[PDB]
């Protein structure tokens, strides 16, 4: 199975502001990734496939890049609604694995 | 999930009569997904009656099929030294494929 | 633009099995294909079964084999899943996911309301 | 000419695998499809499985689900069988059946058979 | 495959230079116009086609050819001119446990006309019995998948195609390619040109 | 789509063209030349259809032939843009003008046309329903006591549509005044039919005081006058009286 | 020799194409007959027949009547390619797979 | 005039990758084509696989697909082929051959020595 970690575990950042997620991998999984958003309480929506690609409905400021065993998701401006869990989940060969689970918070 | 009850288990008949052989299914089936099997002692089976009433190539006219319902049945309308042998029938339905417990005529 | 249903909340002694619903309408049905993936509470995600009911592929994870069977019918366009030999650790959420031919089958676009099973005693 | 050639009859023991393939020609095999079944000396038909030749996917009998395979290739245009596990219970005869075609309509339901294979587990 | 895209190529200026970078080896075969040759003349419309078949089945794409691809899938005529080019994409497009994102057509009741798309996914009844929607005896589902896979040979291994058609209307030509420069020189008796001004 | 029945029907009048209708025919320079060319132009002293708009709501659906000259004694910018093609449906290819305050937009598409297009602060433009398969698309910088006098020429040649404007603020007045070249559009379509627009000032709605000529062009030859600084200052109808023959 | 079948008509005076450029140039002044007819027969193979072959890229035209067998890199851009077939660096020579 | 030089006998056991190299000298490097065949001790020859590193195209043999590849180098005008998967039957020996421009390709001109391997236990 492909083990995988996603960092940082948890990011503070605020309106505005630019932030990235980082999501490696064990092994080489060519670009086989999507990208899930999870607000707490609610069922994860998708926002990026081929790591690279942008779903309909999805706003283009989501930005990902990678290539392989290391795959980078980029927000250029942040809005409130913003703040919630990201999950990773590999589907090269079966057992498909998933992330952690990356919090994003407002600064205290 | 499909069970085709046979009965009887043995037949005596002599030649120049008529035989009747009955499979009997638990079940609903379809007719197009039957047919009925005769293998001679040691020999490979054939294919006798495909649907419950269209016979297949080579089959001779003295077989004639009745294709009820749910409870299949081939009346033999004249018997020869050669229909002497065992038989079996098989559903063809999407339930895993079954067979009889075998007809034995004498 | 696809609305997804699936089965209410559950409470079932461990001893049992434990069978899931979830219905799809909206589009072509034949070109989706059904993902199962867990949500416990205490940990993060986790795939569980991924099914093509049009071409017939079934795949479930490494480590459940024999515990967890889905099948999907074609004239009501659901899928079924059910899961024998309940354990105390299995107390948690199943989503329902979709994958779509145009796309990726593996990728889940769409997601359902989910269904909170839970075993005690 | 429409026949079914199978292999001949083999010999093995107990926790070992057998390999039996029948060869088909006479006819248009690329829209047929084989089933196999087993039957002891003075015992009935039982059937294993099946497959189809041009698309692969199989249909097993729930008993013998996790120790029967099938395969097919379209140059050797040849079906296989691949048993594990063997049991003294084992020794059955075993058949392959296809239906007729012509490549344009195929016949309905499995007509012509196999000369079946012997098989033999003891040690 | 089955559900080829279909792009209008029209009023631009391109440049087919670029296309030799694609891979070290790739078929380019042109039909009924010399590839060297694309940069000079110019048609009134181009229309291009991209899919992904088996690296084996590429030879099937090709005026006058026959099989499964060509006959049920994608069948180009046999007056064709245009050109094909088609790469291996084995690192893009191939999953450990397999793809099944690509189908492709398998049984059909009759052939296809050239340029011709059929995306119905009714049940193929083989023989005389109507199945009426079920995968039984003499019914199989038209449409199968490739599972793509890396450790699979370069015989199975997926490969991209993309197909260029060119034709021409008494509508003008736009879709011309560059034409280039050089730097003026003055003072000096020199040839120029200027817009096709010798 | 919007049908209007407070027509007024009455004949349209006629004017006569004088001596306009003259453009340049090609893109050479020349000074200080008298230069005898063969090309398709508006004859000198020619009827020419007139049509009003006041409540006159004159619009009709005209031929195209090889050509049109289009002209329009107008203020506040009524007129918007025109309509081209065969059956004026989405069974065939149309082409379609329209000049905008924003800017001007040219769309070849098949539209579903009205049977009464117009357009109605004006944000309401009920021209057609539908716009199945069409590939040709422009935009570029929009083309605008009575005050305002716009001339058009409008040629459709093997596959081109060649449209020459010329403005002047001020019947057809007396004088000259050469068109010159403005978009050149590889449309490549059949054109036999024609139809213009209005853009009614809603108040339902009212219409201003407007009026626009229209007059058909046939294969002459004329000798044009070119001055020192390579404009067109006069011409001479060749095949209108002996003495211009003569010249 | 031995050329495709679309381009036989590639061979005569005045011509323009891939053969007739960087291949084999015939005279403005050309006299004299030209024969060609189809050899399916002998030049096939079901593997394919990779012992034909065809130059694609040279620097200018072949003056009429000259060889060129060279089989040096092409440089097709600014950087040079220094014998290698790289990015804008072809070899001249390609195949004509014949089946 | 040209010469073709191979590598020595080698013995190895089953459970490995046989490495072979074939050297010729002579002649422009660009205009030739490698190929393959094996010589079984009681038995004839048994083509295997032909490449051409010119025109970069690679063809194997149908029962040796996925354990044969043949290499070349420009550099040291080499012929490298790795073999995986050893098994018995494969004692025999090892001859590299060749393919000139203006002869064909897949006929074989020159040839090595040969060398011979042997796996056992
Ligand atoms: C315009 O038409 C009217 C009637 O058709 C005619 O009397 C008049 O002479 C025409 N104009 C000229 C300049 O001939
Ligand atoms: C218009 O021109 C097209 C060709 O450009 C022709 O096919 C069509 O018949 C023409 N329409 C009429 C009414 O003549
Ligand atoms: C031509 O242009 C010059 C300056 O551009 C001007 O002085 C002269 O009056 C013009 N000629 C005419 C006839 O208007």
């Amino acid at each position: 199975d492909i083990q995988m970690t996603q960092s940082p575990s948890t990011l503070s950042a605020s309106v505005g502001d630019r932030v990235t997620i980082t999501c490696r991998a064990s092994q080489s999984i060519s670009s086989w990734l999507a990208w899930y958003q999870q607000k707490p309480g609610k069922a994860p929506k998708l926002l990026i496939y081929k790591a690279s690609s942008l779903e309909s409905g999805v706003p283009s400021r989501f930005s990902g890049s990678g290539s392989g065993t290391e795959f980078t998701l980029t927000i250029s401006s942040l809005q409130p609604d913003d703040f919630a869990t990201y999950y990773c989940q590999q589907y090269n060969s079966y057992s498909h694995t998933f992330g952690q689970g990356t919090k994003l918070e407002i600064k205290r | 999930e499909i069970v085709l009850t046979q009965s009887p288990g043995t037949l005596s008949l002599s030649p120049g009569e008529r035989a009747t052989l009955s499979c009997r299914a638990s079940q609903s089936v379809r007719s197009s997904y039957l047919g009925w099997y005769q293998q001679k002692p040691g020999q490979a089976p054939r294919l006798l009656i495909y649907g419950a009433s269209s016979r297949a190539t080579g089959i001779p006219d003295r077989f004639s099929g009745s294709g009820s319902g749910t409870d299949f049945t081939l009346t033999i309308s004249r018997l020869e030294s050669e229909d002497f042998a065992v038989y079996y029938c098989q559903q063809y339905d999407n339930s895993p494929w079954t067979f009889g417990q075998g007809t034995k005529v004498e | 633009q696809v609305q997804l249903v699936q089965s209410g909340a559950e409470v079932k002694k461990p001893g049992s099995s434990v069978k899931v619903s979830c219905k799809a309408s909206g589009g072509t049905f034949s070109s989706y294909s059904f993902i199962w993936v867990r949500q416990a509470p205490g940990q993060g995600l986790e795939w569980m079964g991924r099914i093509i009911p049009i071409l017939g592929i079934a795949n479930y994870a490494q480590k459940f084999q024999g515990r967890v069977t889905i099948t999907a019918d074609k004239s009501t366009t659901t899928a079924y899943m059910e899961l024998s030999s309940l354990r105390s650790e299995d107390t948690a959420v199943y989503y329902c996911a979709r994958g779509t031919e145009y796309g990726d089958y593996d990728v889940s676009h769409d997601w359902g309301q989910g269904t909170l099973v839970t075993v005690s005693s | 000419q429409m026949q079914l050639v199978q292999s001949g009859p083999e010999v093995k023991k107990p926790g070992t695998s057998v390999k039996v393939s029948c060869k088909a020609s006479g006819f248009t095999f690329s829209s047929s499809a084989v089933q196999w079944v087993r039957q002891a000396r003075g015992q009935h038909l039982e059937w294993i499985g099946w497959i189809v030749v041009g698309s692969g996917n199989t249909n097993y009998a729930q008993k013998f689900q996790e120790r029967v395979t099938l395969t097919r290739d379209m140059s050797t245009r040849t079906a296989y069988m691949e048993l594990s596990s063997l049991r003294s219970e084992d020794t059955a005869v075993y058949y392959c059946a296809a239906p007729n075609c012509n490549s344009t309509t195929c016949h309905d339901g499995f007509d012509i058979w196999g000369q079946g294979t012997v098989v033999t587990v003891s040690s | 495959v089955y559900a080829w895209n279909r792009k209008r190529i029209s009023n631009c200026v391109a440049d087919y230079s670029v296309l030799y970078n694609l891979a070290p080896f790739f078929t380019f075969k042109c039909y009924g116009v010399s590839p060297t040759k694309l940069n000079d003349l110019c048609f009134t419309n181009v229309y291009a086609d991209s899919f992904v078949i088996r690296g084996d089945e590429v030879r099937q794409i090709a005026p006058g050819q026959t099989g499964n691809i060509a006959d049920y899938n994608y069948k180009l005529p046999d007056d064709f001119t245009g050109c094909v080019i088609a790469w291996n994409s084995n690192k893009l497009d191939s999953k450990v446990s397999g793809n099944y994102n690509y189908l492709y057509r398998l049984f059909r009741k009759s052939n296809l006309k050239p340029f011709e798309r059929d995306i119905s996914t009714e049940i193929y009844q083989a023989g005389n019995k109507p199945c009426n929607g079920v995968a039984g005896f003499n019914c199989y589902f038209p449409l199968r998948s490739y599972s793509f896979r890396p450790t699979y040979g370069v015989g199975h291994q997926p490969y991209r195609v993309v197909v260029l058609s060119f034709e021409l209307l008494h509508a003008p030509a736009t879709v011309c390619g560059p034409k280039k420069s050089t730097n003026l020189v003055k003072n000096k008796c020199v040839n120029f040109n200027f817009n096709g001004l010798k | 789509c919007v049908n209007l029945t407070t027509r007024t029907q009455l004949p349209p009048a006629y004017t006569n063209s004088f001596t306009r209708g003259v453009y340049y025919p090609d893109k050479v320079f020349r000074s200080s030349v008298l230069h005898s060319t063969q090309d398709l132009f508006l004859p000198f002293f020619s009827n020419v259809t007139w049509f009003h708009v006041i409540k006159r709501f004159d619009n009709p659906v005209l031929p195209f032939n090889d050509g049109v000259y289009f002209a329009s004694i107008e203020k506040s910018n009524i007129i918007r843009g025109w309509i081209f093609g065969t059956t004026l449906d989405s069974k065939t290819q149309s082409l379609l003008i329209v000049n905008n305050a924003t800017n001007v937009v040219i769309k070849v598409c098949e539209f579903q046309f009205c049977n009464d297009p117009f357009l109605d602060m004006e944000s309401e433009f009920r021209v057609y329903s539908s716009a199945n398969n069409c590939t040709f698309e422009y935009v570029s910088q929009p083309f605008l006591n009575f005050k305002n006098l716009r001339e058009f020429v409008f040629k459709n040649i093997d596959g081109y549509f060649k449209i020459y404007s010329k403005h002047t603020p001020i019947d057809l007045p007396q004088g000259f005044s050469a068109l010159e070249p403005l978009v050149d559009l590889p449309i490549g379509i059949n054109i036999t039919r024609f139809q213009t627009l209005l853009a009614l000032h809603r108040s339902g709605w009212t219409a201003g005081a407007a009026a626009y000529y229209v007059g058909y062009l046939q294969p002459r030859t004329f000798l044009l006058k070119y001055n020192e600084n390579g404009t067109i200052t006069d011409a001479v109808d060749c095949a209108l009286d002996p003495l211009s023959e003569t010249k």
